[PDB]
């Protein structure tokens, strides 16, 4: 690829380089990179690469909401073409980054943590091209989406700890997903609320560092608790 | 527009 | 070009909604497109293609300064190589603005507003190209900036009334570039005071609107003498 | 850093 003739360790430092920039395309490419050197991402790895794409696709959603939206009020072929650019350019970044994770970071993900991280992101990325599809394809992403959250939920409940930023982070996905994509609002609060309760529980065997990592994605699951209920 | 992570 | 196969007013269209989903790289294609059609361009188009460029030129400026400072304070190559590459990109869409300057806004520019802007725009990418440039080269880069600048203001002193907003901006920015590129802080006081000064005087034949304009201008004036004196 | 329009 592209990026294949730089060193493993020079495509990591400059992803965080591109971080401080906010260069979140160049932060992707370089994480990219990376992931294709071939071997195996430690947990600071698999951050970067979610933030870098996470921010790319951020964006999309933005500014694909907005021309949708100027395309509703709307209803030349101005704002349709233009939306559906973006929408091209957000389903090949999802598409890459499935890609990524199909070559091959989910198949030799043997450990909970790196399983259940890479698992969740084929669920964010499905979600997304949930957003934006439709009819009979719209239906299939959704359940590949559930399908891969719930084997996430499924090693998550077994393997982590319910402090586990990951199982947090993972619930609280996969209860958006409920919510907005499914839209089983029901599933989505008893998910977030269940979630938050378990954590609360095992608050009391974590590190001061540990425990403001669970707690920011606890007040998240809250924040979201407030806007359903 | 709710929180993911 | 990339955009050569669509309508003019399609591509003014396009970049005015890629304005609202802030997607300036897009914004900024566009209207390379729409300028390489070949007719002049209009008030609000000028604007257009301003914002378009700012935005682009304005993120790789903030990423450059924080690439830089934080080679400043590591002093691998790695800082050293990306700070290069986003130099390289900043400096290649500098070299595209003052392209389609060159072909061709400004020789066909016979009115004062259009000739001002254009060689305010050229006297802007000049200073960015100076930011970043070393040697003989930015001397020389800094004095093509004076003399796009110098120009420009000959004619907006001749041709335009002192709340003209482009007379206002380009007395701005040439106060900036004095004070932050050729470190002559008496001449950017002294041109930001009597500009602010003039303008004043002239405000009571201005209808609400352009009022509202000119007084906003006025107060950025303002703002950075307040920061330099 | 100061204001440029
Ligand atoms: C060991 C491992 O793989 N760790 C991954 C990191 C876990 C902490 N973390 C986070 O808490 C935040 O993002 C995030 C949480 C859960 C899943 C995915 C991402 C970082 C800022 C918000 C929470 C980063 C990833
Ligand atoms: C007739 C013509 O060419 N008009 C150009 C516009 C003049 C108004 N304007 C502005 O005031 C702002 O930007 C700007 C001012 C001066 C020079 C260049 C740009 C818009 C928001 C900040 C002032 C837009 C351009
Ligand atoms: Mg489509
Ligand atoms: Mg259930
Ligand atoms: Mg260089
Ligand atoms: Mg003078």
């Amino acid at each position: 690829g592209a990026m294949g003739s730089m060193e493993r360790a020079s495509l990591i430092q400059k992803a965080k380089l591109a971080e401080q920039a906010e260069r979140y395309e160049d932060m992707a490419a370089f994480m990219k990179g990376a992931v294709e050197k071939g071997e195996e991402l430690s947990c600071e790895e698999r951050n970067l690469l979610s933030v870098a794409y996470k921010n790319v696709v951020g964006g999309q959603r933005a500014a694909w909401r907005v021309l949708s939206s100027i395309e509703q009020k709307s209803n030349g072929p101005e704002v349709r073409e233009y939306r559906e650019k973006v929408e091209t350019e957000l389903q090949g970044v999802c598409d890459t980054v499935l890609g990524l994770l199909d070559s091959h970071l989910i198949k030799e993900a043997g450990d909970a943590e790196s399983r259940v991280f890479y698992l969740k992101m084929k669920g964010d990325y499905y979600r997304y091209l949930a957003e934006v599809a439709t009819g009979d394809d719209k239906k299939r992403i959704i359940d590949s989406a559930r399908s891969a959250y719930q084997e996430a939920m499924d090693i998550s409940k077994k393997e982590m700890p319910p402090t586990n930023p990951i199982r947090l982070g993972l619930a609280l996905n996969f209860s958006v997903f409920h919510y907005e994509i499914a839209n089983s609002p029901e599933e989505a609060i008893s998910l977030a609320k269940t979630t938050f309760d378990e954590a609360m529980a095992d608050l009391h065997t974590l590190s001061e560092d540990s425990y403001k990592d669970s707690t920011l994605i606890m007040q998240l699951l809250r924040d979201n608790l407030t806007l359903w209920t | 527009f709710p929180a993911t992570v």
